[PDB]
């Protein structure tokens, strides 16, 4: 129950439960498959 | 670091040996990295020993 | 539910009262196996003997004390009780301890209540309301050194601020590293020849630290902190023999030497009533 | 014609027969079983030597005399040197096991005496010094010899006072632990099956013992007239469902 | 003795046989690990569990 | 009504109403019937 | 959720542990690519490492 | 992008990667497998330690120099002391095993040299004395050290003449045995998978070795100018599908 009118006044947000490290761990242009050779 | 809770050691040795081509000399180096597997869990947040201060900063 | 059924005379070849205790069993014998009984009902459920109930009331687990005074020229705040801490543990005060050690492994959430009362020993004037800060300092966190260190910023470490005379209350989930807390541990932290033996090695739960936020007034004020602990959501495994001798140390089973006989000697014979 | 009385336990390449048993106890009514995945944490596949480790090792014999106070063995310590069980033990980082314990003591229908055979999960001993003196490692790792409660206090060792179970509790209440009596007049063996009991799924076999087996004379031995005044007690123990994990170099432990 | 780009380099010697290249314990919150991003984040939490990935790139 | 998000913050648990002493009172391997002889 | 799957001996032409770090990627290698593993579950969600939680006290 | 050239073998808790392989040989085109019942004789259930024995042990390294004649190891001897493999070995009456052998030797594109890596089932050695002099036990059980064909004749030892394979046959014909070459210009490792080969279903691991692994320089090592004139050769071997049976007291063997 929100007792207040504005959105800033609500409690903390709830877990992204998004999670996708590939923008950080695999930003390569041509896709690399694990097990296939790195450099062909 | 805690004893009961300790995780082991990591070592590295020559299996055969490094061999340089002719006209080449000296030491070669390895770079080493560390990252966590997708396996990993961290819990119970606390304050880091890695940063402290003695007076408030100002502009 | 019947507490006793009706049972009459017996002249059998089937004797429920003769057993062999060498087997390790306690055979479930009842009044009606050996006298003539009448029906009676239980009228009772055994509600208040549930382990949740047994371990579920607040018990005093720790009394400490800190003072508000001018720290000017104090070389060791910790030592002046300018703030103090507590190496969290539940085995220091021994009323709650005997209750928990009826079990080998125990798992529960904790609800802490902290009462703080002030005392002014040296004849005084006006006492300005002191606000206590309790902050949890887990293992591997910058331990605080003065009563007003960067540590107290506590940007990542849960801390509660309440007023002396009031009470603070909050609840911490089961923070054990394993599936249960060991009430006992017949091991070491590693196979060294001189490393400590017991649980103390196992229950590395870090310490709790208290301080007054107020600067000093002209008089000195003693604040004494009492921490109460209530187990909620209790789970207990493997019952053990109750503690008979007195305790000597947090975390070891050791009893004092030249202790006194714990079994009351008869005033009379074996035959005495 | 089956009696509670006669029994055969075959485990590995070894068999035990008793013609005078008094049933058998299975701790907490649970039988040893391997470690399920749902309970697993370490990702390593474990090693299950099976029949080469799950057989019966008979420890060296004790001698019950009228002055005996009782003996205490710790597990897996007592077996630290038995065959391949022991090797596996020193060579893996973690291991887990249940056991069948069979304690033997026969006499004649003229003797009297009664031993308590009990298994205590997590038996943390007390220092006889009091205060917060610790009990050094070696002292709680007697090996097959076990601890002799009628031996003298030593320094860094545990207290050996029987009315207090070596920990501040009374002998009389040890009966809350899985146990069985050997009453010369009834019984000649005691057998207890121990499931693996711990707060972690698998642990170190050298820094932590998870049960102490204790044999304590309670009704003193009384031999017939002009009989030799003593009887030997033998303990045979078999690891069961053993699993080892995290193999490597081979632990080096004090002393 | 002072932080340098050189403490990232593990040296290798040509022609040595059987010998040891480096050693370290695995207290991820201390020692070599401590300034790495992994080490640095682990320090905001009290407990960790999981697998680590250690790689070496040859130069 | 729970006012709080985490489970640790809820009140005491409610009676097991489990109760089974046999793991403690009768951990024998072969079942003993009351009335039948203890040792056969 | 499985934290590790069961995996046994390998003798392949397909080597997941050899990579080229010069590329800038951190290849997602797991224990089961280089030792024999058993199944285990995560039992954990990563709740307390959410940025809302990290900056939210 | 799979090449015959790069390979990974993971066995137990140990992994090997080669980026310059030349395929791998599987003796007689058969892969190690356990002992089927139809072939069994001993009635004992066997013990299969699995991952604690089926991992890779790297023996101590050798040094190929221009004067090297070749080295010879016997199996299971070479592993008689490796971890739990070895313990199991001394502790059971009978055992059986296949192996993965990985021989390693890297150089540069200026070196030349070529080693023959061959596995000989039942390699009965000859006495250098001639006549019917025997080859004493110790001499055919060198352990991890193996036999160094350029060492001197010793008394009671085997002959170490390379053009004769240590038995009266010519080096040139060793190619009829499963083998692989390491030619610095091509190759940097050799890998052979050995199935268990015997005339009995299971045998003693100490009185009989069932294969000798032999590494022999054939085209002499030639290093680039002013290079150090030698290269190390390393042998790593992993028992696979190992089974032990008839556990007991623990063999005591000469020397
Ligand atoms: C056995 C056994 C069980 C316990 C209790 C463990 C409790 C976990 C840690 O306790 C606390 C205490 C205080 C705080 C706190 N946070 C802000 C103020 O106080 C947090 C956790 O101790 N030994």
């Amino acid at each position: 129950i929100n007792y207040y009118k504005d959105a800033a006044s609500t409690s903390s947000a709830g877990q992204s439960l998004s999670m996708d490290p590939s923008k950080f761990t695999e930003p390569v242009k041509d896709l690399m498959l694990k097990g296939a050779p790195a450099l062909n | 670091p805690d004893t009961y809770t300790s995780a082991g050691f990591l070592s590295c040795w020559y299996q055969t040996s490094l061999i340089l081509p002719p006209e080449t000399t000296g030491q070669v180096y390895l770079l080493s990295f560390i990252s966590a597997c997708p396996d990993f869990k961290l819990r119970l947040m606390k304050d880091t020993q890695t940063i402290s201060q003695t007076v408030a900063l100002t502009e | 539910t019947v507490a006793s059924i009706s049972s009459g005379p017996k002249h059998t070849q089937k004797v429920p009262i003769l057993t062999a205790n060498e087997t390790g069993a306690t055979m479930p014998v009842l009044p009606s196996d050996s006298i003539e009984t009448r029906t009676t009902y239980m009228h009772f459920n055994g509600s208040e003997t549930d382990v949740e109930c047994f371990l579920g009331r607040a018990a005093c687990v720790h009394v400490t004390e800190i003072q508000n005074k001018d720290a000017t020229g104090i070389d060791n705040h910790r030592e002046a009780k300018l703030f103090n801490d507590w190496k969290i543990s539940l085995s220091s005060l021994v009323q709650l301890r005997k209750k928990l050690e009826l079990f080998t492994y125990v798992r529960f959430d904790s609800e802490y209540t902290i009462l703080a009362t002030a005392s002014q020993p040296d004849s005084a004037n006006y006492s300005s309301n002191l606000v206590v800060q309790a902050m949890y300092v887990p293992p591997g966190a910058p331990n605080p050194k003065e009563w007003d260190d960067y540590t107290w910023q506590s940007a990542s470490n849960p801390s509660v601020f309440f007023k002396v005379g009031d009470t603070s209350r909050f609840s911490v989930p089961y923070v054990g590293l394993a599936s249960a807390y060991n009430c006992f541990y017949d091991g070491y932290s590693h196979d060294d020849a001189e490393t400590q033996y017991g649980i103390t090695v196992l229950n590395h739960m870090g310490s709790m630290a208290f301080r007054i936020v107020n600067e000093h007034d002209e008089h000195k004020t003693l604040v004494k902190i009492r921490v109460y602990h209530r187990a909620k959501h209790v789970e207990a495994w493997i019952p053990r023999a109750p503690r008979a001798l007195p305790y000597t140390s947090i975390g070891r089973t050791n009893y004092p030497k030249n202790t006194e006989p714990v079994i009351k000697k008869r005033k009379g014979d074996i035959k005495s009533y | 014609g089956y009696s509670d009385r006669v029994q055969q336990i075959t485990l590995g390449n070894s068999t035990i027969t008793t013609q005078e048993a008094a049933n058998a106890v299975v701790c907490y009514a649970e039988w040893p079983e391997y470690l399920p995945d749902v309970d697993a944490s370490d990702v390593n596949k474990t090693s299950k030597p099976d029949t080469s480790v799950c057989r019966f090792y008979t420890l060296d014999s004790k001698t019950w005399t009228t002055g005996s106070k009782g003996w205490c063995w710790k597990l897996p310590d007592a077996l630290k040197d038995m065959g391949v069980f022991g090797q596996n033990m020193f060579f893996h980082s973690l291991g887990r096991s249940g056991y069948t314990v069979h304690v033997q003591c026969n006499a004649t229908k003229f003797h009297s005496g009664c031993l308590l055979v009990v298994v205590i999960p997590e038996h943390q001993l007390a220092s006889h010094e009091g205060g917060n003196v610790s009990v050094k490692y070696t002292f709680t790792h007697p090996g097959e010899r076990g601890i002799d409660l009628s031996s003298a206090n030593e320094v860094g060792g545990p207290v050996k006072d029987v009315l207090y179970n070596m920990n501040g509790t009374l002998l009389g209440n040890l009966l809350i632990f899985p146990h069985q009596f050997i009453n010369l007049r009834t019984n000649n063996t005691a057998t207890i099956v121990i499931p693996y009991i711990n707060s972690v799924p698998i642990d170190s076999m050298t820094r932590h013992n998870n049960v102490s087996l204790m044999v304590i004379p309670i009704a003193p031995l009384t031999v017939p007239t002009g009989a030799t005044p003593s009887l030997p007690i033998t303990v045979t123990i078999a690891p069961m469902c053993t699993e080892f994990s995290g193999i490597r170099s081979k632990s080096i432990v004090p002393q | 003795t002072k932080d340098e780009v050189n403490s990232y380099l593990i040296p290798l010697n040509a022609n040595r046989q059987n010998e040891q290249v480096f050693g370290t314990n695995l207290f991820i919150g201390d020692g070599v690990f401590k300034t790495t991003l992994l080490g640095e984040i682990v320090q905001y939490y009290t407990h960790w569990s999981g697998s680590l990935r250690f790689s070496l790139m040859y130069t």
